[PDB]
Parts: C-alpha cells; structure tokens; sequence
C-alpha cells in the first residue's frame, strides 16, 4: 500500500 | 498523549501551521477542455494534493499516536472527503466558481465537460457559498479538516480518538467566545458547521462512486496512489 | 409556529409524532433465502415509509415549507430517517437489529443477503455508539427531525429550515442542562451527537447504491414508492 | 406524478 509508506514515511 | 494537554489557542496554532500548500494545476489557458483533458489536470492535481494531505494529517495533533492501521484506516475513509473541504475553502472568496489551483478556476459550466461531475459541482459550490454565509473563519475550517480526519472513519483507540474529538469541539466553542458570540450563538454555530459535515459525507460519497465510473470508463488512467484510496472503498 | 415553542414543547410535539412500531409479516419459515429477507425487509419498509412521510407533517415548521421543498427534503432524508428509527429501536438489542417486534437478526442473518452484512455491520456499530452514549429518546427524535431538515438543505425557504435547525439544536442543549451537564458537557455532547450524522448520511448512501443493486438484479420487485424515493437519488 | 407528492397532501 502506498498509502503504508508514505504513513511510514 | 500530547494533544489532550494542548490550550485551545495552541490547539488552533498547530492546526493552522499544519497546513497543507495550495498546489497548481499544470493546463494551459488557451484551449477549452474535452471530457479527457480537464480529466487529466484534475486526477495529476488530487493526486498530489493526496500526498500532501496524508502528511498534513501527521501533524493533526493525536493522530500520530494512532497505530498505522488505524492511520490507514481514517485516512482510506475521508480522503475525499477533506480534498473537498480544502477545495471549496479555497473557492470561498470566488462566489459561482471553484478554484481547484491559482491557475484553474471553474464555473460549473466547465463542470459540464465531464460527464456526472456537474451534480458534484453544484454541491460543491453550494457548500461553498453556506460557508461564505456563515462567515467561516480559517481557525474555525482547520478544526473542521481535523474532525473530519478523526471522525469519519472512527469505525479504547477510539476512546482516544474520541477524547481528541472532544478537544476540537472545545477548541471550536474557545474561538466563538472570542468572537464575541452568545452562548446560545456558540452552541447554534457549532450545530451549523458540524452539519455541514455531513453534506461533505454526501458528496464524498457520490464524488466516489462516480470516480469508480470514470475509472471503469477508462476516459483517463488514475493514479496509483488515487486506485488504492479508491478501492479502499470496497 | 415552530419558532415560537418552547424547549419542553418541541420536545413533547416530536415525542407525539412519534411513528408507530410496525410487524413484520408472520410465520415467515426460518430459515430466509435472499429472496425471502428482501420480500419481507421491502414489504417493511414500504410500509414505514408511508408513516414517516405523516411523520414528517407533523415535525414543527416542516409543514410551513411549499410542497416542493417537503418533497425534496424527504426524497434526500428517507432512508437516513429509516436507518436512524431501526437503530433506535435496536438499542436495547446489543448485536442484532429489530427491524419489528417479530423479526430481530444478528448479522449472520444479514449474509442472507449479498452485500446487506456490510450495511448491517455499520447499523449494528451505531446502535453500539447510541447505547455507549446513552442516548435518551427525547435526543433522538431532535436527531431524527435535523436530519429530515438538514439533510436536503444544501441542495437547494432555507434561512426558515436554518431558524427550525437552531430552535432543535437550542432544544437538545436544554435537555444536556437539565440532565445536569456542564456546560463543556454539553457542547462535548451535541457534537457527538451530530456527528454521528454523518456515519447515518454515509450509511444511507451505501444502503442506496445497493437498493439501486437488487433492484438491477430484480431479485425481488421493490415497491412503487420504494422506486419512486429511489430514483430521487438520480 | 408522485406517490409522495399524494401522501403529502392528506
Ligand atoms: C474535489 C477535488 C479536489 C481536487 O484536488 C481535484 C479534483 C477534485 C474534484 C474531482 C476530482 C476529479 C478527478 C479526480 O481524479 C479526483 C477528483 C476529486 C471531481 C469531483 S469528485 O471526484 O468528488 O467526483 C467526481 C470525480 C470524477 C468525475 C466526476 C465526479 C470533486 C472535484 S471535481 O468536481
Ligand atoms: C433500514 C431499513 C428499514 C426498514 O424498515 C426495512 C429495511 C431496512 C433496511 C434495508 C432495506 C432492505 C430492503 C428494502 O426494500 C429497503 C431497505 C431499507 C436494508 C439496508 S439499505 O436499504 O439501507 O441498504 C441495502 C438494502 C438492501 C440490500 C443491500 C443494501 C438497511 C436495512 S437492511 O440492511
């Protein structure tokens, strides 16, 4: 999930 | 948790620093839209207000205190929901027209050159001018944008999501005191805005359904980032 | 004349106007097919739909509005008004929903039919929320009449809609008080509660895509009314 | 021609 890594950072 | 012990102005302070920039379309102004061109500059100018607005919600006091998926979760629930608040503050001052960048202000005549977006439009610009009616400040929108952030998806954790909820709603009371208002005008403004939130709901709702039309329509390819916030909603 | 009630008399004229709790067609054979659950849901529905609509006529300055405006408020408002009704009375039902005295499911029930658990799910989580708040019935049906009111009102007289829509938020206030709240308790309060509205507007627009569904799928034949409050929504 | 429309105006 892209959202999951940008969250990440 | 650190934004249960903020002061409501330092509330505010935060919120108002947090925000996201106002991006520019790319387009050019001598040439009318087809259906797939305005398409086009809409999805490349949502996708990169996305990336924007995901971090924008790291600085939403409470919301890094979250775990991941729970992060994922609200955010999957209300993306629409706050490019949309975002879009027509902007468009406050611009009475009739919806100002997605500096450089693309739109009529809802122009919403007519995609197909089904002219409904979503006219709501746009109608919430648009409740808001220019009621006055809405900035500190009182950036308290708005929160709520929605916390509250749409709230489906313990919740205990806290709810405790920071309760914070905005006492920052939102603090800053109509301040304005001068009544007690009862308090209580009647904050019923005004908070259901407000829920035409915003609606037009997340029927804003989605129709991108999941036009992906299927293939008119123009959606981002990456845009699918997945999209089908998130399935 | 809905401007010029008391408090404690908006309360007691919602409180009269009350819809009746209706059954549900009898002995129907558990177990249900899809077919048999949407026959009896649809046949329910419709039914409580003719009572809402006397309902509606009976919520102060709503019978003050041009007919135009009554239609559209209930075209928009209808089934947020059902769903808010079923969680209602399935407070004291923790896990299941009473869609009548005669028929209460749990949401193993609601996979009977294709894509309802979902929806069920959302209903069941709100009746969880209204039980965790302890919802009082006087609070509900100040609830029910703003959504009828405020629901459509972006899609439009409505300064009137706006004066009735303040005179309930300053009834639910009065009731806050004098359940002995203090005063941050009870903006704390009515923000809880008018944002769940918002869960109640998303809901009805997952409940209508899928209406739209079944009735495509023509598994079994809604009702006149049902089609005509549906096809509003287009 | 509306149902609602009739059953409003009773
Ligand atoms: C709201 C918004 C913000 C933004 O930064 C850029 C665009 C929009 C809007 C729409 C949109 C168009 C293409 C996209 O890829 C994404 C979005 C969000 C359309 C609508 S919508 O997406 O909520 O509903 C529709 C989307 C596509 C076609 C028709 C309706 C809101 C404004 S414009 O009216
Ligand atoms: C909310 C409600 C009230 C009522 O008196 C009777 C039924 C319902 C519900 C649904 C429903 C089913 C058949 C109908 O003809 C009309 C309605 C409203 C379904 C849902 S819905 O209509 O809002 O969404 C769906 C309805 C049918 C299938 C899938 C989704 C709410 C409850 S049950 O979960």
């Amino acid at each position: 999930k892209i959202l999951h890594r940008l969250l990440q950072d | 948790s650190l934004a249960l012990s903020l002061t409501a102005d330092q509330m505010v302070s935060a919120l108002l620093d947090a925000e996201p920039p106002i991006l520019y379309s790319e387009y050019d102004p001598t040439r009318p839209f087809s259906e797939a061109s305005m398409m086009g500059l809409l999805t490349n100018l949502a996708d990169r207000e996305l990336v924007h607005m995901i971090n924008w919600a790291k600085r939403v006091p409470g919301f890094v205190d979250l775990t991941l998926h729970d992060q994922v979760h609200l955010l999957e629930c209300a993306w629409l929901e706050i490019l949309m608040i975002g879009l027509v503050w902007r468009s406050m001052e611009h009475p009739g027209k919806l100002l997605f960048a500096p450089n693309l202000l739109l009529d809802r005549n122009q919403g007519k050159c995609v197909e089904g977006m002219v409904e979503i439009f006219d709501m746009l610009l109608a919430t648009s001018s409740r808001f220019r009616m009621m006055n809405l400040q900035g500190e009182e929108f950036v308290c708005l944008k929160s709520i929605i952030l916390l509250n749409s998806g709230v489906y313990e954790e919740k205990d806290h999501i709810h405790r920071v909820l309760d914070k905005i709603t006492d920052t939102l009371i603090h800053l109509m005191a301040k304005a001068g208002l009544t007690l009862q005008q308090q209580h009647q403004r904050l019923a005004q805005l908070l259901l407000i939130l829920s035409h915003i709901r609606h037009m997340s709702n029927k804003g989605m359904e129709h991108l999941y039309s036009m992906k299927c329509k293939n008119v123009v390819p959606l981002s990456d980032l845009l699918l997945e916030m999209l089908d998130a909603h399935r």
